[PDB]
Order: C-alpha cells, then structure tokens, then sequence
C-alpha cells in the first residue's frame, strides 16, 4: 500500500537558476508492457537521461555528455531496478485501488447561445462520447466541440456545440455516454 | 511524445536559487496527488480521500529536494552560470460547471508557460482583493519543462458581477488580469 518514489541521484562534485528531475512510468495493458524514464534538466534543457526501452543512460546534450558516463557506472543497477519496485509496484498496490477505480459521473446541460451548447461537466475519467439529435436523428453537421478540458481537480468536461435554427416543435436531445454512467445520459431541448 | 494507456510521474522534483525553492509531487495522468510540504515535512493529497489507503513517506520527498540542490550547484557551474530564461505565462478563466445565479459555482484560472516556477496568483471580484476560499494547485510540469497551475475561486453568480484572475511573475512587465463576467 506504500508510494515509492523515483529516486534523484547524485551527480559528480567536478539572476535565477533551475534545476529539474522527473520521474515517469508508461503503462499500457496493465502491466503487461512497463516504460520508466528519468530526465535530469538544468533550467529547461534536459541533459541526461535513462530510459527502459534503452537500459542505459545517454547525453541528451552534450551539456551531460559525462554525467552519463557517471550514472552508468555508479547507478545502473538501481535504476534499471525502479522499473519494478517503483514503476510496477505503485500501480499495482497504489494506482489499481485508487485512481484506476475513480468513477465521476458527468452532468449534463443543454443551454441556448443561434447555437446549442451541451455541457458535459465534472466526469472522470476522460473517456467520454457525446453526440446531438434533432428528432431522434443524429446530427451530422454543424457540430463543433471544444478540446476535453482538464479542471486539474481530477474532473474533465467538454462543450459540444450545434448550430441550427429553432424551428417550432422541434426537439434537440444531447446524448452521452461513460463509463460510469449504467445507461447513457440524454438531455433535450425544444 | 511516449504513448501509453496510463502515465505515473513520479520523483517529480524541482529546485532553484537563489531562494532555496523546491517542490515534490506525483501526479497520475496528468494530474497531482500529492504534494510533499517541505516546511511541515508532509505529505498533502490533492483529494481528502486520497491518503485513506495508500501512503507516501514525506521522508522521500526530502531526499529527491536535497539530492537536487546537490544537483543545481554543479549544472550551475558546468554551464558557466547560465541563468534561467523568464518566459511570459499565460492565463485563461473559465467556470467549473454551467453558470446559474445563485447557485454554487467555481471560476477556475489556468496559468501556463510558467518559468521560473514563481508566481503569484490572486483573485478580485470588483476589483476588490479576494483572499478567502481559494485555493491553489502546485506547479505542474510541461513536457517543455516550463509549468502551469490553476486557482480555484468558488462564488455565487449574479449578473454584473466581475471578476478577475491577477497574475504575476518576473516575465510580465505589468501584471495580467484575466476577467470573466456572469
């Protein structure tokens, strides 16, 4: 149940200034296929860096041309290992019970602008499907969509726009679909 | 960049001088866990719920903080002293959820382009300083290694109503303020 962390390691002892380490595990199918990656970064340059698919460290530039040599003859074996005891052990015991269970339902809303504008707000994860209709038939134009937004609360939404022309007795519906939703969610409009 | 189902970033560490500034967070597809508050030496998660089951020892946060002061005293040097490059950073306000008078709501600001990682974010609803129920993620990194950051500022619509979202930063001549209206 316990985090690890991607470890910073020491490099040789040889107006602001920044310097930057990060640590990053891709995941694909689970933990079928794993990809750690460490990037040392002075200011906005990125000089020295590790990754799995390599199993090394290389200059990124020729500003950590030796801090490669350094790392891979002092920590080659600790880093290559992070790629289970971090990148394999924090999804397994900490990402699976926690974010890769999270289930946001979003909310959904139909407002006039002439143009409709279908809010789908506060759903998690990103995953989402959403789609007009005027009288039960799908809309295929004049649909226009903003980019998934991310709140940075672990929340998404997204507006979908749909231009068109409020003729009487018609009937917009808004239609959306999510995995944490049992049915699809449909909002209309007249 | 990489592509893959899901993205863990973690030992995200970051450290600059003068000032002795640092910060250590994890984040899960792009988004923040947690946090590592050097001054109490603890961990912060992002969402209550979070540190319920899994737990991070704030004692790793420290040592990546230290291990990169080690880090920048010698870049510095190895660059013959080339100092950090002050970008202009870039602000956008937009509501949580749809805007209905008198209902619960929240403005959120995003900031980004943000180098170096000092700012200050404020809020001013009539142009009247707001201090009060705000609140502020970390800094974020960018696959440029610049950063963003977002406030939060929960309100009660109402129309005429104006708000604004005040950045500032080393890179901006004046002061930005990004307004949005109910």
């Amino acid at each position: 149940y316990e985090i690890a962390p991607v470890f910073v390691l020491l490099e040789y002892v040889t107006r602001h200034f920044v310097h930057q380490f990060k640590g990053e595990c891709y995941f694909t199918n689970g933990t079928q296929r794993i990809r750690l990656v460490t990037r040392y970064i002075y200011n906005r340059e990125e000089y020295l860096r590790f990754d799995s698919d390599v199993g090394e460290y290389r200059a990124v530039t020729e500003l950590g041309r030796h801090s490669a040599e350094y790392y891979n003859k002092q920590y080659l074996e600790r880093t290559r290992a992070e790629l289970d005891t971090a990148c394999r052990h924090n999804y397994e015991e900490t990402e699976v019970p926690t974010s890769l269970r999270r289930l946001e339902q979003p909310n959904v809303a139909i407002s006039l602008s002439n143009t409709l504008v279908c809010s789908v707000t506060d759903f998690y994860p990103a995953k989402i499907k959403v789609r007009w209709f005027r009288n039960g038939q799908e809309e295929t134009v004049g649909v226009s969509s903003t980019q998934l937004i991310r709140n940075g609360d672990w929340t998404f939404q997204v507006l979908v726009m749909l231009e068109m022309t409020p003729h009487q007795g018609e009937v917009y519906t808004c239609h959306v679909e999510h995995p944490s939703l049992k049915s699809p969610i449909t909002v209309e409009w007249s | 960049d990489i592509e893959a189902d899901h993205v863990g970033f973690y030992g995200t560490t970051v450290y600059q001088s003068p000032g002795d500034i640092g910060q250590y967070t994890h984040e899960f597809d792009g988004d923040e866990l947690f946090y590592v508050d050097l001054d109490k030496k603890k961990t912060v998660w992002r969402l209550p719920e979070f540190g319920q089951l899994i737990l991070f020892e704030p004692q790793g946060g420290l040592q990546n903080i230290a291990a990169e002061k080690h880090n920048l005293g010698i870049l510095t040097k190895r660059s013959n002293f080339t100092p950090a490059t002050n970008e202009a950073p870039q602000a956008t306000v937009f509501p949580k959820s749809p805007v209905l008078l008198g209902q619960p709501n929240t403005l959120i600001c995003f900031v980004d382009n943000i180098f170096p990682p000092v700012i200050n974010i404020t809020w001013l609803r009539n142009s009247k300083s707001v201090t009060d129920g705000v609140y502020e993620t970390s800094f974020l990194v960018n696959r440029d290694h610049s950063f963003h950051k977002l406030s939060y500022l929960t309100f009660i619509p109402s129309d005429d109503d104006i708000y604004d979202c005040k950045v500032e930063h080393w890179g901006l001549e004046e002061p930005v303020l990004k307004h949005w209206s109910s």
